[PDB]
């Protein structure tokens, strides 16, 4: 047992093995100074806790950490192969290398999920 | 390969927010939250982060979060409205050393009662830096700051006396400490270590030594913002601390004068004994080995060669070019123009003389002030110096000689050499990656 | 790509293709104690219509099915004229009430459907 | 068929919140939160939404921010309570008194001589050359700070999460009934908040015709809002040369009065244009007729208040608050069959009592030099003066009093409304 | 029936047929000095309901309130029979006598979650 955040420093293969030591420690994991602004600082810990929750739900992957989508992915966001990405990277480094292709993959992840239940409501009236 | 998608991966990236804070008087100690012991640091291995200590927000916020429990602490204290009167001054000639002389002021005035239609002379010992001149035996005075605003009479129950704070940190960010023992301030760091919250940081408000607080590990650390620019200051850290011995010999006695409904001013009654100015002591060997190695430092950046050079303040105002702290409520102002007096080719005590304030203006607001109460009996006081803060003369490009004087102003640069080693990033879980796995 | 509302005048079969931009546009945004109390009330309405889609089995999904039948009572009409010819505003103006009833009888099968799986999974 | 849920379904119910102010002084733009350089607006087609100018809650609610915020600029500033005092006051003409008086100083056990300069509307004999201000049976008045300016600056009210502004798009809309062109906002353009009596100074224009707003035209204790498309110029003057000088009173506390006039002393007048006025009153005329009938001759009178703020055309140029006597502007007959300009006498008051509140005034210092307005007209705030059921002349009469009305000409085509994501519907399809 | 908490005194069966009761209450339960107050109490709910939900989707139970889960009964938390605790015994000595063992349950389950993740998740890459 590492800790928290503790293992930023390993390869996301093996970051990927304890995601619920970093998502457990989220959400709290005038008369005085430090009266209003804590509870600004709560209620917005609450917003951007929210909003994750909201964006994982669009993409049909809630109640869940590890989720497998049917976006095929695309040569222009990286050439690297799954040999070294996983084994040769970690979080930190892959986060810096895709960050000016994430809102593509933001939206085909959601349209994929719209065209998928769609397809099921479609699926379900015959 | 297709995407998949990831929550709590261990990625942060650098933002501020508003830290709260935590602890085990002024500073608001008793609605802080509590504290709970346990292992809040753990070590990450396989990073590097890029920390500035002059670019941090924390200090920024600290600088903010003190003004703002300063003034309110002020509030349940009584206004030294009536106060600005004529008072009648005469010198005080009573067993005096002949150092101490024309500093004291016994002026007497008059003052209002608790009874609306009725009226009181009282008198009271001023200090020379507290009273102006209207009128350019006995002479016409006022205070010195009536003309401009009114000052709030300090009350005696609660305390100046500093006690460390913890910083915390919100939910969804992190606080990452430096481990690094040759940390410079600025630059990449192998030792990377995240921490619950801050350690015990004392706000020790003091303008040319830093007095207290914490040092460093292995040797004298010499920290600046940009080392060949000559208008920013040098912060340097001491490995040993060097005891200073503060004193007031005075034996002071405070009356109280009811200058109104539940309304009491305490005055400066008369002074038992003789009148001696007070004054610190310092080691003069220790003191000359900490000079010895802040110089030995010192030419590691500016060539090793040159000529260190020891020369006391140019400032202006008495913030500035006097050492000026806080001991036992009385706000002091230390010459120490014998420490810095040296050159360096490549059990005796050092006296430093002091003089004593009472209408203090802290942090440069406009119009905002505060009275000092007296102490009863002598002041003593033992304090570590375990840092200073210093200015270079620079007019060559090339020189042979640096002279460097002692700095100030700016009580940003006080909190700057606690918070050197922390910085707070934002965590966001959310990841992709290319897996070869598909949905249904 | 028609906007934040830009759905509201279409019909209700074009209208269902866009529900994305309207459920993402509901906590923080095309949409000192005036912004923390008017935070605070945002999200609680968020959680309860998320509570009120979690009871239903409903969590999760913009689109679902139900096992209650549609009672006659409520609306009489054609699905090719109610799906073709009706917005969702003149929609929610028809079906104003009946909406707890439906909202019970939803909360009820989906009770039954989830005793039903907890007495078929005990074998 | 059976029962499907949909979420996040395009579907909306009137609601009342709060609206948060934004912004890209006494009027806070530290407390607004910077708005978006460019905003958004969506066309929402097929959609006919009803909307109500006299009844919606975000003039209620601006009311309430302009007075709390214009009330909380006040508190840094110095209470004139050493003031009361009794003023030996002696002599266009009358108008102006030299008052000396006592007055303390820094220092609690002098006293000083003081004189200044000021209004016959500002003083009131205790019972000659006997003197008192006319607020000091009720309240020591705070004076204003002479660093914060008066300017009204534009203030966004943007809509918190959730919720939604519909603006009108309808270039014929009287503020009541159904709207067919709907469109969402994220916020309201920029609102001046521009206090003003009998004429709506620095407003937005009718893009059409002159437009007539009335809750009801056939009640005759109803306000009429009479908004134009071309504005009328108006510029002032404050002929003295006035000197300001700070009467210190004590520990960092001054009284800014009125010292010597340097050159003669003229009444502050300002002028409305004579062939502007002359057929804007037309264009008013032309469209007042289509509510009242061909026939009717319509007459305008002066006013008929007893107050000083609803007599005359109350506002601020400049920083001084003038009253001007708009009575050569609303004098004319209109029977059914070139650089003359009218020039109005305007008086200046320094104490003022704004938004009616028993108990609170504010001195206004004096400003050094001459002040000039440079203001569009547009718009009126009128009031018809009833008598018969069958009437052939008809009396329009300038009004004012609440300060609602001029915030109301501008907040007439928003609404705000809350989302209601959440909708059952029958399907043919059901869950396995 | 018996109203929000009312079958506090009843037995297991009878009471867990109306949870639906008691999970309405737990989120919002209402329609100067009192500003704060209300709104520090608003923030704590709010903040105790999701953490509630976190917890619930941590161990893949999220949208259900009864759920199963893979990791056996180890009969030393309580060794008495089925029959008994489901129709002779309330909720509230329930907790009284098993919330000693309690805190290594809420592990057990997190890591049955983990552990079925990556079996579901190396499952689909053939
Ligand atoms: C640096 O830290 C030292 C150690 O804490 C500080 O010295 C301490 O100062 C306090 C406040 O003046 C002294 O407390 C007072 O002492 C006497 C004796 O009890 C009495 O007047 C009061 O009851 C009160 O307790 C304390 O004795 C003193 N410690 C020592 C060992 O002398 C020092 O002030 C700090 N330097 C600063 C803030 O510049
Ligand atoms: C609206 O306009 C009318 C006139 O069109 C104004 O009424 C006039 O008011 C003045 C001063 O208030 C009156 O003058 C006084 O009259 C008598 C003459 O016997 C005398 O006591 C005074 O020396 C003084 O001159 C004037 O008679 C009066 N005119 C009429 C026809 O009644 C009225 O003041 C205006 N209303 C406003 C500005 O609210
Ligand atoms: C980064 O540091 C981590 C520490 O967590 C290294 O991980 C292990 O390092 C030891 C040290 O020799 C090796 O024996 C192990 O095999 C490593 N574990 C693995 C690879 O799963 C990690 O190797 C370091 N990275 C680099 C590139 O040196
Ligand atoms: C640190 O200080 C040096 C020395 O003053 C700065 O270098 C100067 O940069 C200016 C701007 O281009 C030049 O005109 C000067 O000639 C430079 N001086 C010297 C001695 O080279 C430098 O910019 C400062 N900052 C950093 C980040 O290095
Ligand atoms: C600082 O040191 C000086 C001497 O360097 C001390 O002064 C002496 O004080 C003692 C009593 O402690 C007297 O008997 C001596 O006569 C004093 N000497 C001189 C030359 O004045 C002084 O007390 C010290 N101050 C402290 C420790 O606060
Ligand atoms: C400072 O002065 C005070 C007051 O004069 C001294 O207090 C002494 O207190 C005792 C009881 O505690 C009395 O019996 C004495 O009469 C007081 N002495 C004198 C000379 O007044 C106090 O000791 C003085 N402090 C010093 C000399 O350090
Ligand atoms: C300050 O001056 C006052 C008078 O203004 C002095 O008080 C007098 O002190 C002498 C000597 O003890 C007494 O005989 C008188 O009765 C006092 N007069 C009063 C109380 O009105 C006081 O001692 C002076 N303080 C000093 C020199 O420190
Ligand atoms: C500052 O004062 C302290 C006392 O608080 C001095 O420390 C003592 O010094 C004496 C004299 O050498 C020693 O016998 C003691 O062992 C020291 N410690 C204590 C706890 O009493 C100290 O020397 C003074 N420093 C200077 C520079 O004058
Ligand atoms: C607004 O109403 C118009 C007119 O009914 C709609 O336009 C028609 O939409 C149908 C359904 O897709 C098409 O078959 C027709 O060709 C369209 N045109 C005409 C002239 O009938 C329109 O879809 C509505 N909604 C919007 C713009 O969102
Ligand atoms: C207002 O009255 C004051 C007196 O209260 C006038 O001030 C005097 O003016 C005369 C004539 O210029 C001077 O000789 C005096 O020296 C002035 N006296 C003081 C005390 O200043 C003042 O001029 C009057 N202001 C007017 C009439 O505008
Ligand atoms: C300012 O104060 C002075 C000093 O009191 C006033 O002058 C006296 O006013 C009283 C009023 O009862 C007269 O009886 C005296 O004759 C005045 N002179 C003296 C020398 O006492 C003066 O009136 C005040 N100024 C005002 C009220 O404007
Ligand atoms: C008074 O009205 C005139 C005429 O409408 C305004 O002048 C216009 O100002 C807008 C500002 O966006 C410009 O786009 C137009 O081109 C201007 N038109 C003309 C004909 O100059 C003027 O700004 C108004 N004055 C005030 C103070 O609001
Ligand atoms: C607008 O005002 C007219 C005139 O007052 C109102 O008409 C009157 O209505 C009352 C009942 O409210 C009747 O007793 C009167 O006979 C009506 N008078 C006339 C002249 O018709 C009218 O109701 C008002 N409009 C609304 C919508 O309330
Ligand atoms: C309003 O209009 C009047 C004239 O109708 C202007 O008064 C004239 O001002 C000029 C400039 O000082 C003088 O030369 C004339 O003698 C004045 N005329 C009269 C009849 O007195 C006045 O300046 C205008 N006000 C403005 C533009 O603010
Ligand atoms: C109001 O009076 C002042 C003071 O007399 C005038 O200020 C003078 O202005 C002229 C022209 O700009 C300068 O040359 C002088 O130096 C100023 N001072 C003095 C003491 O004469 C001011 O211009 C006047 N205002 C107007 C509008 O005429
Ligand atoms: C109000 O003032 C403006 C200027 O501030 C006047 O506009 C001027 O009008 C004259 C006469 O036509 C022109 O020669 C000037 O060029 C105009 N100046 C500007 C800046 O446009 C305007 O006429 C005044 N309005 C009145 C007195 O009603
Ligand atoms: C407002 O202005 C009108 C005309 O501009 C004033 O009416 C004049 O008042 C004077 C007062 O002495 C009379 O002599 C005139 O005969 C009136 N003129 C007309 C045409 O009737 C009116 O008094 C002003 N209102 C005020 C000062 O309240
Ligand atoms: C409260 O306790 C009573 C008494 O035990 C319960 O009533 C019966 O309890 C027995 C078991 O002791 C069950 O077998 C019966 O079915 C219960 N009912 C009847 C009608 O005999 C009762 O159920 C408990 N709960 C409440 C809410 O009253
Ligand atoms: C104190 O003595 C000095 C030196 O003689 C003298 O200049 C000063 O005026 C005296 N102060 C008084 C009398 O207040
Ligand atoms: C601090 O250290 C970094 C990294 O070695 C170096 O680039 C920088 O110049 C140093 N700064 C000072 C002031 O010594
Ligand atoms: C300063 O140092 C010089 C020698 O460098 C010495 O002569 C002088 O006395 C010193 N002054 C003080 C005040 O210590
Ligand atoms: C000074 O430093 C020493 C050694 O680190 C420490 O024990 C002491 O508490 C410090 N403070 C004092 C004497 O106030
Ligand atoms: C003097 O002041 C009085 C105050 O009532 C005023 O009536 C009068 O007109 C003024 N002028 C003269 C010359 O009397
Ligand atoms: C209208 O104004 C003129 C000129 O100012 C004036 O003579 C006339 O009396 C006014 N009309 C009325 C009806 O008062
Ligand atoms: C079940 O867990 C408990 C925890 O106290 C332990 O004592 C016991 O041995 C475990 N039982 C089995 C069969 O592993
Ligand atoms: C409960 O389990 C025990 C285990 O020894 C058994 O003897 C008993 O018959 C079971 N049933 C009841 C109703 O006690």
């Amino acid at each position: 047992f590492l800790g928290f955040l503790g293992a930023a420093g390993s390869t996301m293969g093996a970051a990927s093995m304890t995601l619920t030591v970093q998502a457990r420690n989220l959400l709290s994991g005038k008369l005085t100074v430090w009266g209003i602004k804590q509870l600004q600082a709560r209620v917005l810990a609450v917003e951007r806790y929210l909003r994750d929750q909201q964006l994982l739900g669009i993409w049909g992957c809630s109640g869940k950490l590890i989720c497998c989508t049917n976006v095929p992915w695309n040569s222009s966001w990286s050439n690297r192969n799954l040999s070294e990405i996983w084994d040769n990277m970690t979080w930190l480094q892959w986060d810096k290398e895709i960050s000016n292709y994430t809102q593509i993959i933001y939206g085909l992840l959601e349209e994929s999920q719209n065209q998928q239940e769609k397809n099921e409501q479609d699926l379900l009236a015959l | 390969l297709w995407v998949t998608v990831y929550y709590g991966v261990p990625v942060w990236k650098d933002a501020e927010t508003t830290l709260f804070c935590a602890s085990d008087n002024v500073w608001a100690t008793h609605a802080c939250v509590p504290t709970d012991p346990n292992p809040q640091e753990i070590h990450l291995e396989n990073v590097t982060e890029e920390f500035n200590m002059w670019k941090n927000n924390m200090v920024e916020q600290m600088h903010t979060d003190i003004i703002s429990l300063w003034d309110q602490s002020l509030k349940p204290c009584v206004k030294l409205t009536p106060l600005c009167v004529t008072l009648q001054c005469t010198n005080v000639t009573n067993n005096i050393t002949d150092d101490m002389r024309g500093e004291l002021k016994n002026c007497s005035f008059n003052m209002t009662t608790e009874l609306r239609d009725k009226k009181q002379k009282v008198y009271s010992l001023f200090y020379r830096l507290d009273v102006v001149q209207i009128n350019e035996s006995n002479k016409e005075y006022r205070l010195i700051n009536c003309n401009t605003s009114a000052c709030t009479q300090a009350c005696p129950k609660v305390s100046f006396e500093p006690i460390p704070i913890h910083y915390c940190a919100p939910a969804g960010f992190a606080i990452l400490k430096c481990k690094d023992k040759k940390f410079n301030g600025t630059g990449p760091c192998p030792s990377v270590s995240t921490v619950q919250c801050t350690h015990g940081i004392k706000p020790v408000v003091s303008t040319q030594l830093l007095l207290n607080g914490s040092l460093a590990e292995e040797e004298v650390m010499i920290r600046s913002e940009n080392i060949t620019n000559n208008a920013k200051n040098i912060l340097v850290q001491f490995n040993t601390p060097v005891q200073i011995n503060c004193t007031r010999p005075n034996n002071n006695t405070r009356k109280s004068i009811r200058i109104g409904p539940g309304q009491a001013f305490y005055a400066t009654g008369d002074i038992i004994g003789d009148i001696r100015q007070a004054h610190c002591n310092v080691s003069k060997a220790t003191w000359n080995e900490t000079l010895g190695k802040v110089v030995k430092q010192l030419r590691k950046h500016f060539g090793n060669n040159t000529i260190i050079r020891f020369a006391n303040s140019s400032g202006g105002d008495l913030e500035v070019t006097t050492h000026s702290f806080n001991c036992g409520g009385e706000f002091f102002y230390c010459n120490t123009s014998g420490l810095f007096n040296s050159t360096w080719i490549s059990n005796d005590s050092i006296t430093l003389p002091c003089r004593i304030k009472q209408i203090i203006n802290m942090w440069q607001r406009i119009g905002q002030c505060m009275y000092a109460p007296p102490i009863q009996g002598v002041i003593r006081c033992v304090s570590n110096i375990t840092g200073l803060i210093l200015t270079r003369d620079g007019g060559s490009t090339n020189s042979t000689t640096e002279t460097f004087r002692p700095g100030g102003g700016d009580m940003r640069d006080n909190w700057r050499s606690e918070l050197y080693k922390y910085k707070v990033v934002k965590i966001e879980p959310l990841g992709v990656a290319p897996t070869r796995c598909k949905r249904r």
